[PDB]
């Protein structure tokens, strides 16, 4: 496949942080075939962001991201009390892709 | 198709009196009831339409209502001014074909 | 992208609005493409619906049009919001302050409605639905499936490309489809959503069943249809055969339209300037385990009514006084607009009453394959180059 | 304000016809807005004809099967009720009754806001 | 998620709302998935139910997006939840005695 | 004559170029004036759309040419792929699914190199 | 809206088979929608399993032959239901299973790249353990 690596694997953050999470790729993903997922403990790991720079309608307007060839940046803006989620980054370039490792945020 | 209403209506003039129009579900238990006023000899007019709405001449002197399968009309206390005939009138939605009118109301006062 | 798409094939509307024919055939067969087709989310439907609105208020003008006029008489007193705003009671100008403070609508926000009545002319205008080849504008394409078991949704592999559509005729008909195009291989059953029992199941036939309404006498406004029995038994048999080999797995029961406004209870169609409302009870009786009503010459008593409910908008309309002579209205029964009343646990059976009344649904059967697509001929490739 | 004025008094024979006119002044005529109601002296009102939720018939109330005809001329703003074959209790009072300009769209149950004066047809 | 009470026999009102101002196709249902009404373009059906005659909808509000429902001759046999579907608004209104 | 721009869709890109070469080498009453002018209106509209895209190519120095060699080098993040997969493993659908934000940026850079 | 709901939560003996059922409310059909399958070890990262893109059932290539998928279109009283056939129950297939849906409708969405997809909505998962 094409190996992904989420970093940093664990951080902690106060309420109202701009948490910037990188997700490295072994190859260079041109076309930005990466997605960002959120999973809270016990529930369904819903999708946050498809194609790197496109926000889903059901996700609020506080999440974003960008591309750096082999790196991909997820950005929380104005971290609220409900978005304390273990994050994931899918590469969906080649068949089949794999996900990240996690970022279990605390305070 | 029948619209049973009491013919003889006699009471003291001035004490808010009521009469009903009784029918069936295809006649009155489905739709609006229109109270018509006919002077004894003159051409008729209407009193109350859609059970709450009134034309410019009447409005505040009477009160009409729809209670299940029977209507209700009441005078708010006049004397000998609207002592006349009244007729409940509605359309029949069954193929008992059309618009119907009440039998007879003889509203008179004590005098 | 979705655009305005013009008309037509071969003295009021089509002279002013439409173009002449094209020397068909004009098709381009594509190879290893798989274009995703959905019929129930098309935007050729609304353009065509408004286009037939543009037809029948210029070709068959009613003498009087009685339309709603629901307005928010003087004053814009409702304002942004709140409560304690009056208006109405005695005539239309007495007081009646209302209490709210969030709003929800009076007579959400308020509207006092009205009835605009309009009188239009009335020449005794003839009518005939001409075929309308809907031709795509410059720099656009109309994609088209070819498989005969096409369920509307799903992907089609044999995708062709036309420049302009096939023969389409403006036939408004509740309760039944008239003068439609049939299927090549076999009958098809659809929905927008099966198990939802509220979307108009369209059935499109492969046997060109015919229908004959005529006006004989001794009465002025009496007419009747005749349909061939033992064509109708075969048609209902293969319809219930399809519905039992796919979706149930239950017992069948047919019935008539169970009430409402009477343009759905009767098979309604316009023909020659006459609005036939024909009774459609004896057609629907095929209570059939899968294994007294005039059994050969089945007669549909049919009234001519001329104070009609508009399908065009909401409201009624009155036309010219009726005709004196006799009118032939031979047509093709091509489909069915059926609904369900799914249930109920003891049954076991399913009551399968018909529906209809939408006229956009009667275009989704003739806007059957088609999808509007926009070409873009510009591409960028990294070659050597020299 | 609309005024409705009926025809004059008209004396006929048993088996004749009657054409009651109805002048309307105050709005423009539709083709539905006028019902026709008979009253006999000695009993209540009775609906001769008018329109409702069946979508052509100015409906004839189950005793007018071959002798009545009701046609409404919208250009002259005048209605014209006709009744032939006058019988023993066709000696009554006619009324050209009319609903006003209020929420009409549906025309099944709308009542009769405006009225004539009452014409008298006697059978001698 | 509303609860409305009418005693017996009288009229009662239920509302869907729609913010499109077109009189689009919509439907009312009971709790056990039997229809009561249905728009078909700009017409009116009724539901093959125990409420064929007594169910009613005022029509002129449909252009405004106001989708009403008037039920008449209420009694004990109407105490169940009625549900809009217009586009997705699967509401739940309830009637009681 | 713009109908057959898409007959080689689904196939790969070099076969589509050969198909482009092949398909380009291969091609008294009021009723008279009513059914006559709409043909001319469709002809003039097709001619003006074709000429519109002709000057749209002409601003890049590509007027008339189906295949023209422009002068803008890469960014290496614009589909760093070997030429064999470029011309034999991917159709047009994958690639105009892949680089749209990049094709806006290529539009800008081709204009900037076209003026100088 | 999509309110994708699976069946109940089980526990298994080794060396057997199981069909996991995922019901799909709010779905037109599996022609415009594709069903992808994910698993999750209790304490690891998520793991792809399979696809029903355009009715072509296939698991992945590191995981062939054991677990293969079927799918049922909406029929009469049934919503569309995707079912998952798992053979040869080992000790470390103990996991929470997930079914997903995606929109196949337009080509130019970006949620799909020739059957390699981002996952639009999500079920609730079923845990399978080993006694
Ligand atoms: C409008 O029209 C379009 C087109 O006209 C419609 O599209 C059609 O829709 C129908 C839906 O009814 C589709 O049928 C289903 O197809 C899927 C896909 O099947 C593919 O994958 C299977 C995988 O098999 C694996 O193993 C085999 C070896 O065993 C291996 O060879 C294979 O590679 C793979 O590894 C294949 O079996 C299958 O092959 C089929 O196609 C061949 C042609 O290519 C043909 O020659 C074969 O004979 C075979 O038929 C294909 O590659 C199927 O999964 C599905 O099958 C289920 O449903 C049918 C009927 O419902 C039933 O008979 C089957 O047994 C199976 O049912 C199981 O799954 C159900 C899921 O709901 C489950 O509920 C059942 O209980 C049952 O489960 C039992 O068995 C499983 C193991 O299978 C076990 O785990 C359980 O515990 C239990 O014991 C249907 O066949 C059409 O394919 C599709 N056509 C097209 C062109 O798209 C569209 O739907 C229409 N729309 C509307 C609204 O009407
Ligand atoms: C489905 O498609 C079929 C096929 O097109 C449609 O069937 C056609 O229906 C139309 C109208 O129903 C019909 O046209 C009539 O044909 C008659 C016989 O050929 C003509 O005699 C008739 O002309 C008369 O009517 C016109 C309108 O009033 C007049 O302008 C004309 O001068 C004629 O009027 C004289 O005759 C009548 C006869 O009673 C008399 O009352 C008048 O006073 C006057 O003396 C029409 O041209 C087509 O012929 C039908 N086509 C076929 C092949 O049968 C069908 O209608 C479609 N279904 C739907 C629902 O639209
Ligand atoms: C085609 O037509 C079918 C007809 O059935 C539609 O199916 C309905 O779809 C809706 C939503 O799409 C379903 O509503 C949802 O049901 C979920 C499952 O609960 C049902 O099942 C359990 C167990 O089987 C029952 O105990 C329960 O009573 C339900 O019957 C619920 O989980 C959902 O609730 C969640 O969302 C709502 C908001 O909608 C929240 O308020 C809740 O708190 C909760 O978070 C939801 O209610 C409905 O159940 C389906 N019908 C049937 C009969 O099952 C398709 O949607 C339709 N598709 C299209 C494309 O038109
Ligand atoms: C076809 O539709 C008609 C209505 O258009 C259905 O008729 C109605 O059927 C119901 C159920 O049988 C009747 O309700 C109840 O019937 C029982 C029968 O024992 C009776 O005891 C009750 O008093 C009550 O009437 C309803 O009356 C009846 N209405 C009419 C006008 O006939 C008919 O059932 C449908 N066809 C099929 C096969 O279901
Ligand atoms: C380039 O930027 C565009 C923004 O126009 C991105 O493409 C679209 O992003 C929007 C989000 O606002 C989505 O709704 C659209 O679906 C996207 N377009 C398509 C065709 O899918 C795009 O993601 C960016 N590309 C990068 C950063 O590589
Ligand atoms: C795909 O569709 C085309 C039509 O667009 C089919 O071509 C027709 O085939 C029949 C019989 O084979 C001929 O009678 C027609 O003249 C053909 N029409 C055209 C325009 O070529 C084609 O057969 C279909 N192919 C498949 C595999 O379904
Ligand atoms: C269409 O014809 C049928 C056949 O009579 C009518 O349906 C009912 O039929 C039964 C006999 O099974 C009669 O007892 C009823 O009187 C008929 N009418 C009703 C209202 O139940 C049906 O009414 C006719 N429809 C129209 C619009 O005329
Ligand atoms: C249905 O009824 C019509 C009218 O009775 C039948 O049509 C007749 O067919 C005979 C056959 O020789 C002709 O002679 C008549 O002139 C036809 N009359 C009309 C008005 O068309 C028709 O055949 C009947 N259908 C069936 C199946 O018997
Ligand atoms: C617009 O609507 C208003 C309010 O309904 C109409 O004013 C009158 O409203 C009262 C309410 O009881 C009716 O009784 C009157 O009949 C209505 N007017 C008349 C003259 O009939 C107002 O007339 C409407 N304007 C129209 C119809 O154009
Ligand atoms: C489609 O692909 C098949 C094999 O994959 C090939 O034989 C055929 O020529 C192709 N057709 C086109 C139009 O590319
Ligand atoms: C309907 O009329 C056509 C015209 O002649 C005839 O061919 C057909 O057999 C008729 N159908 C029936 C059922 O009478
Ligand atoms: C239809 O024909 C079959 C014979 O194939 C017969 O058994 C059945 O009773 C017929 N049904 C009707 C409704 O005529
Ligand atoms: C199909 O329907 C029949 C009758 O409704 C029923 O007996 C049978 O079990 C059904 N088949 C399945 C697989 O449910
Ligand atoms: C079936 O419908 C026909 C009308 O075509 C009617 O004459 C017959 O009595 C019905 N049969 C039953 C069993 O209801
Ligand atoms: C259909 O056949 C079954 C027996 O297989 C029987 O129980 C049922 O009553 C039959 N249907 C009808 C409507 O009689
Ligand atoms: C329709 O069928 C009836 C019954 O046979 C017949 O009397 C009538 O003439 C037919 N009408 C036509 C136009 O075929
Ligand atoms: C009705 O269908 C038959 C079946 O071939 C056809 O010959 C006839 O022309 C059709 N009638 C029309 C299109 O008016
Ligand atoms: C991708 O780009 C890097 C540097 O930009 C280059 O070294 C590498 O060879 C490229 N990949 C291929 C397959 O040429």
């Amino acid at each position: 496949d094409i190996q992904m690596t989420q970093s940093p694997s664990t951080l902690s953050a106060s309420i109202g942080d701009t948490v910037r999470i990188s997700c490295r790729a072994s190859q260079s993903i041109t076309g930005n075939w990466v997605a960002w997922y959120q999973q809270r403990p016990g529930k369904a790991p819903r999708l946050l962001i498809y194609r790197g720079a496109a926000l889903l309608g059901g996700v609020p307007s506080r999440f974003s991201g960008s591309a750096a060839g082999t790196d991909f940046t997820l950005t929380i803006g104005n971290l609220q009390a409900e978005d304390f989620g273990t994050f994931y980054c899918q590469q969906y370039d080649t068949y089949p892709g794999t996900f990240g490792q996690g970022t279990k945020v605390e305070v | 198709s029948v619209l049973t209403q009491p013919p003889s209506v006699s009471a003291a003039p001035g004490q808010k009196v009521t009469i009903s129009c009784s029918g069936s579900s295809s006649n009155i238990g489905k739709n609006y009831v229109s109270w018509y006023q006919q002077l004894p000899g003159a051409a008729p007019k209407l009193l109350i339409f859609d059970d709450t709405q009134r034309p410019s001449g009447i409005p505040d002197r009477f009160s009409g209502s729809k209670s299940g399968t029977s209507a209700t009309l009441a005078i708010t206390g006049l004397q000998t001014g609207d002592e006349a005939d009244y007729y409940c009138g509605t359309w029949d939605s069954s193929l008992s074909t059309g618009q119907l009118f009440g039998g007879g109301t003889k509203l008179t006062v004590l005098g | 992208a979705t655009t305005t798409l013009f008309c037509a094939s071969d003295n009021v509307w089509a002279t002013h609005a439409c173009v002449p024919t094209d020397p068909n055939p004009q098709e381009i067969v594509l190879g290893n493409v798989t274009e995703n087709f959905n019929m129930w989310k098309n935007n050729m439907v609304e353009q065509m619906h408004e286009d037939i609105i543009s037809l029948w208020d210029q070709s068959l003008k009613p003498c009087v049009k009685l339309t709603p006029l629901c307005v928010t008489e003087k004053m814009e007193t409702g304002e942004m919001k709140n409560c304690s705003f009056n208006v109405t009671t005695s005539i239309r100008d007495k007081i009646k302050k209302e209490y709210a403070l969030f709003y929800k609508l009076d007579v959400y926000r308020l509207i006092n409605c009205n009835t605009s009545v309009i009188t239009q002319a009335c020449p005794k205008v003839s009518f005939e639905p001409i075929p309308i080849h809907y031709c795509a504008p410059a720099g656009f394409a109309i994609l088209k499936c070819n498989s005969k078991t096409f369920n509307g949704s799903g992907p089609c592999t044999n995708v062709s490309t036309v420049q302009c559509t096939h023969g389409i005729r403006p036939v408004v008909s509740t309760q039944l489809l008239l003068n439609g195009s049939l299927a090549e291989e076999e009958i098809v059953i659809r929905s927008e959503n099966i198990t939802d029992n509220a979307k108009t199941i369209i059935v499109q036939l492969n046997e060109a069943v015919e229908i004959n309404c005529t006006r004989p006498n001794g009465n002025i406004r009496q007419a009747h249809c005749n349909i061939s029995k033992a064509r109708w038994n075969e048609t209902l048999g293969q319809i219930v055969a399809k519905l039992e080999e796919q979706f149930p797995n239950k017992t069948i029961i047919f019935n008539h339209s169970s009430g409402g406004d009477p343009e759905i209870v009767t098979h309604s169609f316009n023909c020659g300037g006459e609005f036939f409302y024909c009774n459609t009870t004896p057609l629907f009786n095929s209570t059939w385990n899968n294994t007294t009503g005039g059994e050969q010459n089945i007669t549909l008593q049919c009234r001519i009514k001329q104070i009609i409910n508009m399908w065009q908008g909401v409201g009624k309309a009155m036309y010219a006084p009726p005709i004196r002579g006799q009118i032939r209205c031979s047509s093709n029964i091509t489909g069915l607009l059926l609904t369900r009343d799914g249930g109920r646990d003891q049954n076991g059976t399913e009551t399968f009453r018909p529906g209809g009344g939408n006229m956009r649904d009667n275009w989704r059967s003739e806007l059957y394959k088609y999808k509007v697509v926009k070409i873009e001929p510009l591409g960028i490739a990294p070659t050597a180059c020299k | 304000q609309v005024q409705v004025v009926q025809s004059g008094a008209e004396v006929r024979k048993p088996g004749a016809s009657v054409k009651v006119s109805c002048k309307v002044s105050g709005f423009t005529l539709t083709g539905l807005s006028i019902h026709w109601v008979r009253q006999a002296p000695g009993k209540g009102l009775e609906w001769m004809g008018g329109f409702g939720p069946e979508e052509n018939e100015i409906i004839y109330a189950q005793k007018f099967q071959g002798r009545v005809s009701m046609t409404e001329d919208t250009s002259t703003n005048t209605a014209y009720m006709e009744l032939s074959s006058l019988r023993s209790e066709d000696t009554a009072v006619y009324y050209c009754a009319t609903g006003g300009n209020y929420y009409n769209l549906w025309t099944g149950y709308y009542p009769l806001a405006y009225w004539g004066q009452g014409t008298l047809v006697t059978v001698s | 998620k509303k609860v409305v009470l009418g005693k017996k026999g009288d009229t009662v009102e239920l509302t869907c709302t729609a913010s499109q101002k077109k009189s689009i196709q919509f439907h009312w249902k009971n709790s056990n998935q039997i229809k009561i009404l249905g728009n078909q373009g700009s017409f009116l059906t009724k539901g093959p139910s125990k409420l064929n005659d007594r169910a009613d909808s005022r029509r002129s509000l449909w252009d405004q997006g106001n989708f009403p429902l008037i039920i008449k001759n209420l009694k004990i046999e109407d105490s169940d939840t009625y549900i809009c579907e217009v586009e997705d608004q699967k509401e739940e209104v309830q009637l009681l005695v | 004559f713009i109908l057959g721009f898409l007959g080689a869709a689904g196939s790969t890109m070099g076969a589509a170029s050969m198909a482009l070469t092949v398909q380009a080498r291969l091609l008294h009453m009021l009723q008279l004036t009513v059914w006559g002018i709409k043909q001319l209106q469709a002809r003039v509209l097709a001619v003006e759309r074709y000429l519109r895209d002709q000057q749209l190519l002409g601003i890049w120095g590509c007027s008339g040419k189906i295949i023209c060699c422009t002068n803008v080098p890469w960014n290496d993040s614009w589909s760093n792929k070997t030429i064999n997969e470029i011309w034999d493993n991917m159709t047009w659908m994958q690639w105009e699914k892949e680089i749209d934000n990049y094709t806006q940026h290529i539009y800008t850079l081709l204009e900037v190199s076209q003026i100088q | 809206q999509i309110h994708l709901v699976q069946s109940g939560t089980e526990v298994k003996k080794p060396g057997s088979s199981v069909t996991v059922s995922c019901k799909a409310y709010g779905v037109n059909t599996f022609g415009l929608y594709a069903v992808n399958w994910v698993r999750q070890a209790p304490g690891q990262s998520l793991e792809y399993i399979g696809q029903i893109w355009r009715w072509k059932s296939s698991a992945s290539h590191h995981f062939r032959g054991r677990v293969l998928i079927s799918a049922v279109d909406l029929t009469g009283s049934s919503p569309p239901i995707s079912s998952l056939e798992i053979k040869n129950l080992t000790s470390d297939d103990t996991a929470v299973y997930f079914c997903t849906t995606t929109s196949t409708y337009d080509k130019w969405s970006g949620l799909h790249h020739d059957g390699v997809m981002a996952f639009s909505s999500w079920g609730q998962g079923t845990l399978i353990s080993v006694s």
